């Protein structure tokens, strides 16, 4: 069949089929099929969530105080974003204002976790899709130390014998015959692009990664007691203040807790800076020629905005909101969660069940009942899928849309709508990155020349990468602006932590409802909360992996994944490093997706 | 040669792949380039779709009855078993087909241990831990690892005892390392002077909150629940719930999501 | 500009500046570089002999009331101060000298604050803590952060609070900063369940040792001792004496030394005794 | 007056007359006056230990099972190597045998200890005897990073950069003109040779030592609790282990703690081999042609030895003792302890009392009578002494001799020692690093002739640094080795750390006497006790620095210090920048001295 959908792809499924499941270096569980023409184009693309756990169904009768403990194990790799998301929706309902050292831990804790995710996507997941292991073992230790040189001459690690080193390591673990981790990768296929040493780099930069990450995420258990899942809770934090009272050194928080965040904020802040940024920027230019994947991002994306320098006015948020609609930057539209207009979940491709099935429903009104159930086209047997019948309900995953339009969410979306909102520090980052991105590329080719459409540069995969990065990066200054802010707050008197004016549901409303959002590390995540009586009636999650990973809806429309390898070359569809390097690139978290 | 670990993921959060890479000590960049062989894990491993599905072929056949079986997350049984699809097959029948040729198996967590939140009533899935999915004519060691998730430490201790001392450690009768699992929180807890004193956290940000009273009346539940987090405490010893101002929530303990309120007493 | 420190040395051993470059979190190097001016430091100071009481000088004129003297160490009374030779002088003389136009005085460790080691019984040079040397007319704040030495990121946390918050942190009775000094070790142990359970190690490395068992009988002084080192802990917090077998010796308390041998059980544990 | 010595030294103080009080970057107080000649050549050396505190006296009466903790706080620099000699003592005393395991944990404490205070040494306290910080300005930050490459080539820390932020660091601080530890120093004395960018390498290296020494004393805190100051016990070491039996993870040692063990000695090993050990021989090169200060080191050396293969027999130690006298490198003199003809401490030049002072009392013999009195020949006054009048009483420090002879101690005796009874590992040390050294000053003199007498190489300031160096490499191996032998003790079914049955003083005798001997950090150390009826009658000290600060004894013999000292060259006496440097190079523990 050709499908001609209302957001202007011509699905084609006539051509030879490829499946991937599983897809792995994601979070959870996933398939993907793709069908490519004669000239190995892909020309038609289905997404596939193979995991539901049904947290919504098992939050119903209970406690709205206890939600946020269940919904963080949503996900322990956005470990802590449905905590937040929760409170904050029960906040909503029950007119519950937190102090404000709440709202900075808050947000400190949510930073912390952009930058962990951030840093541990690109490299641990990632990469492999860019960086070739085996080839890492042909460099020369001299020339990949000037090069390191020049990707990051602030960073130390750079000696010949340091790179030396790594390599002996690596062709150690290749001698031993046991490949772990790297079996099977598609290593001989030339879509891989680095050079030898710039693999060497990478590598390297891997290691470091692995070593770092460990770091940053201690702010966590300094706020939260642990990682993965720190604790929250409704109208504050627990982490109590105590700096020079009696018994200060028992308090959560005392003189000597704030000295150890602060140290390592700024080793976040160095890493993001020195090793991050800087090599998303040199692989990005050794991959200059490669700018597919851009999907929706060039048309539709959307965030609900965060972090806002004035608690509670979302007018000041750092990273403003809003949804652009068939591409027009100039235009943002304001996005509300609250309105049954505009989010709204259909379930028409989904395991799911609807009384009318023909709707899409609001969250406050969503309604989440298994249906797993094949199409009559199916290959295969509902216990062995051979090829999936798109043309039916193919995914764990629903379909979220806004007033009917499929959008991309994400770093990359965020990053164009606070660009197209004059958020100065994103204008620098970007325009600056252009700018370095053009210098790697000259060095690799005099002939060069530069790129600077930034909708072409931006809407890529590359671009995609990109942003993830340049948000990592925003995402510590700011993080060590808002510690600052609670040293000044402690400093003028106030080391409240919470309000309990609201604690005891005798004080609460018959009937009220919710909502709370997050800029989550893979985009608009918002929890919709109906309380009745002191328990929770409906509750609905709606994921950034929902909204990209998306079945097609009643109309057709495709979403962000299926749209991101429509159009995309394979060098070699059997091995498919062009579609895993794309999909990876929106940070999959497949656990998220499906709840 | 390095010990070959087949590390699967069932229905899962993915917060035990998480914690193992946290480790202090060893570091995770060592223990897979060094102590063990990670021979599949769909979290960090290179292969996807047929080419991951033929290394487990391989090292099924390769390592019959000398890999360890870790497993993360767990199988569900209802939907036919198609709420946690891998290759298009139930998981349970992956699990089901590693475990039969296993040395070992590492139950990893609260979902691989106990079932964890997915299994919270009314458990739609109809998850289950391994253990229970295995039965009882299962006739190698499983070795119970739970929390959500469990400590980074504890995580890799638990390996490194197996590799160091060459054997499986002391278990409990849940089936938990005794290295680990066999003192309650309660029984390590630097606030127990204040429960003693009947000093509590009667509110939170009260008095007690500041000085880091006792967090019984607010709902803790270290006194029935077994972990290391008051000795071992959690990310390179920097705190543990206790300790930054939440009580305990069970989280290691059979069932703890369907307790009661976090916040309601234990009993 | 940064705030001057003078750090002077009288009968120590020197753990105290030891334990400090142990600071985790701020790290030694930061203190000194960018946060305070360490302008007088025997251990570290690259002048000797005369260029190093030069500095004295000249930091005593041009920074009159304007910096902190920080006291490891304590001066002998007995052989003329001269069981203390500074510059040919008694170290007592440095200290009244420098102390005369400090804006505050830390004392630090147990030595500067109590005596120490030196103070124990017969004292032969009769070492006089910093504050009994100056005398009950001495009108500046002195800060006794006491140990055997202080935990590294407490004398580092005391530095920065008074950087950040720009005051002296609240004192108790005995001039011990709130902060970290309030709550005794066995107020916040992780072996008190054991101690409420009459769960101890009865001899070394009997079953109670090899299970953490309380300490108490034998000889742990944590019920009478305040310090952070059951909140805080040692070294980056990786442990503390009790976490690693051995009871606290007091080594905060004033007269630690000769309260009675580390072996004896402690005292006044009970609210009928 | 010209004293002809009997060590055939001629002190003559008619010339010119140089005061140094304080002697600082040391540990503890200590004056140093030196005379030199028209030609600024030292021709006296006179070293005063300006403290005393009286250990010994303070602890007569106590338990003997008390009295580790008190003489611990001798020395906060070397901290637990007096414990260790204490709990010997009493153990020797009482015929105490202690546990493989106990064996073990205390040479891995002693380990630490000598890594750690090695490390401090030579950066903080030795390093601006050679260093000058205000040079490293000029450096350029490229030439910088080729001297590290070659100093260095496996330590990863090389890059341009790196060293051109530290010298942006250190110009901010000067610029600053707070020059704080800086002030004052030397700077324009031309005794310094370094080239500014060695200068930048070692400042940087200095900071990067500061960083990392903090982390190896916590091999200190997980088995001794803290440092400074870990906790020892007669008759074993008190944290337990338990792997995996009921309660392990309260147990002190159990699988986490000995995982972290293992993880913080490969950080002190490859901080020995990357940065400290290459440093002292890039530095040794740099003043090649300085090699003043070997002074009794090339006749007289001496330490008990330590760290025995086999625990208790000394024909095993790693660092086997003995006495090499008058330079006969052939003939290893046996040293007892035990021997009322051996060791010896005299009073005659230092501020004590004997009834008899014409006597040398053997330790357990020993008298420690303050008797602070100046020579009638002083200039100034009993409490502003000018000029010390060293025909007199003029030192804290008793006067040590062994059989008669003034020794030298510390880790070149060790090493000569070692070397002359064919240590394979030093040996193998000693040549190598004369082959780097060789290789380093080609490398700065293309026309360099080696050095081949192994007696000049190591007989001097620049030897005596070295030595230092490669001691903590040493025992950082030596230290995996007992790491590796405790984990095999105890998967072997051993897992005892503790001799309980002389705990109690019933089962002592009436009279006991023992001596407790130690490598120490700066060279022999050793207690001697004499027990009575349950209570210490006698405790007596001799430490290294008091063997190598020794005043002169009744025959005029001077010792180590004052020896090193004569013939020195001085470009500046009144900038004594070779008297510190020399003086540096025994790493001076004052308050050890004297206790
Ligand atoms: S109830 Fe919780 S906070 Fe209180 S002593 Fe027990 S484990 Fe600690
Ligand atoms: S006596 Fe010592 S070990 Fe026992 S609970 Fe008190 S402080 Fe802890
Ligand atoms: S909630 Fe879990 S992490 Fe530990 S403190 Fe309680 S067992
Ligand atoms: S001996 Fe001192 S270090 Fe702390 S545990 Fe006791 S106060
Ligand atoms: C999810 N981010
Ligand atoms: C998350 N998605
Ligand atoms: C001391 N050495
Ligand atoms: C120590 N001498
Ligand atoms: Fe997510
Ligand atoms: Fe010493
Ligand atoms: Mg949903
Ligand atoms: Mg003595
Ligand atoms: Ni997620
Ligand atoms: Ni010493
Ligand atoms: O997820
Ligand atoms: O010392």
């Amino acid at each position: 069949s050709v499908l001609n959908t209302p957001n202007h792809y011509k699905m084609d499924n006539s051509g030879r089929r490829v499946v991937i499941d599983p897809v792995t270096r994601i979070e959870g569980h996933m398939r993907c099929e793709v069908n490519v023409d004669e000239n190995n184009v892909i020309q038609n693309a289905v997404s596939t969530g193979t995991m539901w756990r049904g947290l919504e169904v098992i939050l119903r009768g209970r406690d709205p105080r206890d939600a946020w403990a269940f919904v963080e194990r949503i996900c322990g790799v956005c470990t802590g974003c449905h905590a937040l998301a929760s409170v904050r929706a029960v906040e909503d309902a029950l007119d519950i204002k937190i102090p404000h050292n709440a709202t900075l831990i808050r947000e400190i804790m949510a930073k912390t976790l952009q930058i962990h995710d951030h840093i541990v996507h690109f490299y641990h997941l990632h990469a492999l899709d860019w960086v070739n292991p085996v080839n890492a073992l042909k460099a020369d230790p001299q020339a990949t130390s000037e090069l390191q040189k020049l990707v990051s001459p602030h960073h130390p690690m750079s000696s010949p014998g340091y790179f030396k080193d790594i390599q002996i390591r690596i062709q150690k673990f290749v001698d031993s015959g046991q490949l772990g981790i790297f079996k099977n990768g598609y290593w001989s296929n030339p879509a891989y692009k680095l050079s030898p040493e710039a693999d060497l780099m990478a590598v390297t930069h891997y290691l470091e990664a692995l070593d770092f990450q460990k770091e940053i995420v201690k702010i966590h258990a300094i706020f939260g007691g642990k990682n993965p899942h720190p604790n929250y809770m409704v109208g504050g934090v627990p982490c109590a203040i105590n700096i020079d009272g009696d018994m200060a050194a028992g308090a959560p928080i005392n003189m000597e807790r704030l000295n150890f965040v602060k140290s390592l904020i700024e080793q976040g802040r160095t890493f993001n800076t020195n090793v991050y940024v800087p090599d998303v920027i040199a692989i990005a230019a050794f991959y200059r020629d490669w700018l597919y994947g851009g999907g929706l991002s060039a048309t539709n994306v959307m965030d609900y905005g965060a972090y806002p320098k004035t608690p509670y006015d979302k007018s000041t948020d750092q990273l403003p909101g809003g949804a652009i609609i068939n591409g027009d930057w100039g235009k943002i539209h304001p996005v509300d969660p609250r309105d049954p207009e505009q989010v709204q979940e259909f379930v028409t491709h989904s395991w799911y069940k609807y009384p009318d099935e023909t709707k899409g429903l609001h969250p406050w009104d969503g309604i989440t009942e298994p249906n797993y159930e094949l199409g009559s086209k199916t290959k295969g047997s509902r216990t062995n899928i051979i090829e999936i019948d798109e043309s039916a309900k193919y995914s764990w995953i629903k379909s979220p849309r806004w007033r009917g339009h499929a959008v991309e969410v994400g770093p990359l979306a965020r990053y164009i709508l606070a660009y197209a909102q004059g958020v100065e520090y994103v204008k620098t980052q970007v325009h600056t990155s252009l700018n370095r991105f053009n210098a790697v590329c000259r060095l690799l080719d005099p002939n060069h020349k530069d790129i600077t459409d930034l909708k072409a540069f931006l809407g890529s995969t590359i671009g995609r990468t990109l942003a993830r990065a340049l948000e990592s990066e925003y995402c510590g200054d700011m993080m060590l602006d808002d510690f600052n802010q609670l040293i000044s707050n402690i400093k003028n008197g106030d080391s409240s932590t919470a309000n309990t004016d609201k604690w005891d549901p005798s004080s609460w409303p018959e009937h009220a409802k919710g909502v709370g959002t997050v800029a989550a590390p893979r985009g608009a995540l918002a929890h919709w909360i109906v309380i009745e009586k002191g328990k929770i009636k409906n509750y609905q999650c709606v994921v950034p992996t929902t909204w990209n990973g998306s079945p097609r809806d009643p109309k057709g429309n495709i979403g962000a994944f299926e749209a991101s390898l429509m159009g995309t070359p394979m060098e070699r569809p059997d091995e498919p490093v062009e579609v895993l390097r794309t999909l990876h690139s929106f940070d999959p978290c497949l656990a998220c997706s499906t709840h | 040669p390095r010990t070959p670990v087949i590390w699967l993921h069932g229905l899962e959060c993915t917060c035990c792949s998480e914690s193992f890479i946290r480790s202090a000590h060893p570091l995770a960049k060592d223990v897979v380039l060094s102590m063990i062989s990670l021979d599949y894990d769909d979290t960090l491993m290179a292969a996807s779709g047929h080419a991951a599905e033929a290394i487990l072929d391989e090292i099924k056949e390769k390592y019959k009855g000398n890999y360890i079986l870790a497993v993360e997350g767990n199988p569900p049984l209802n939907q036919d078993g198609m709420s946690c699809i891998i290759g298009g097959r139930p998981f349970s029948e992956q699990l089901k087909r590693m475990a039969d040729d296993a040395k070992a198996i590492i139950s990893w967590g609260s979902c691989a241990s106990w079932g964890c939140v997915q299994a919270a009533k009314p458990n739609p899935t109809q998850a289950t831990p391994v253990h229970k999915f295995l039965g009882g004519g299962y006739d190698k060691p499983i070795i119970k690892v739970p929390g959500c998730p469990p400590i980074a430490e504890v995580m890799t201790g638990v390996i490194t005892y197996m590799l160091t001392f060459d054997r499986i450690p002391e278990l409990d009768r849940q089936g938990r390392p005794k290295m680990f699992y066999s003192q309650r929180i309660h029984d390590k807890c630097y606030r127990r002077p204040h429960f003693d004193a009947g000093q509590f956290v009667e509110e939170w940000d009260d008095e007690g909150a500041r000085k880091g009273y006792c967090l019984y009346k607010v709902g803790c539940k270290g006194p029935t629940t077994y972990n290391a987090c008051s000795t071992v405490r959690w990310n390179g010893g920097t705190s543990f719930p206790i300790q930054s101002g939440h009580g305990c929530i069970g989280c290691s303990e059979d069932g703890f999501w369907d307790k009661g309120s976090f916040y309601s007493r234990d009993t």
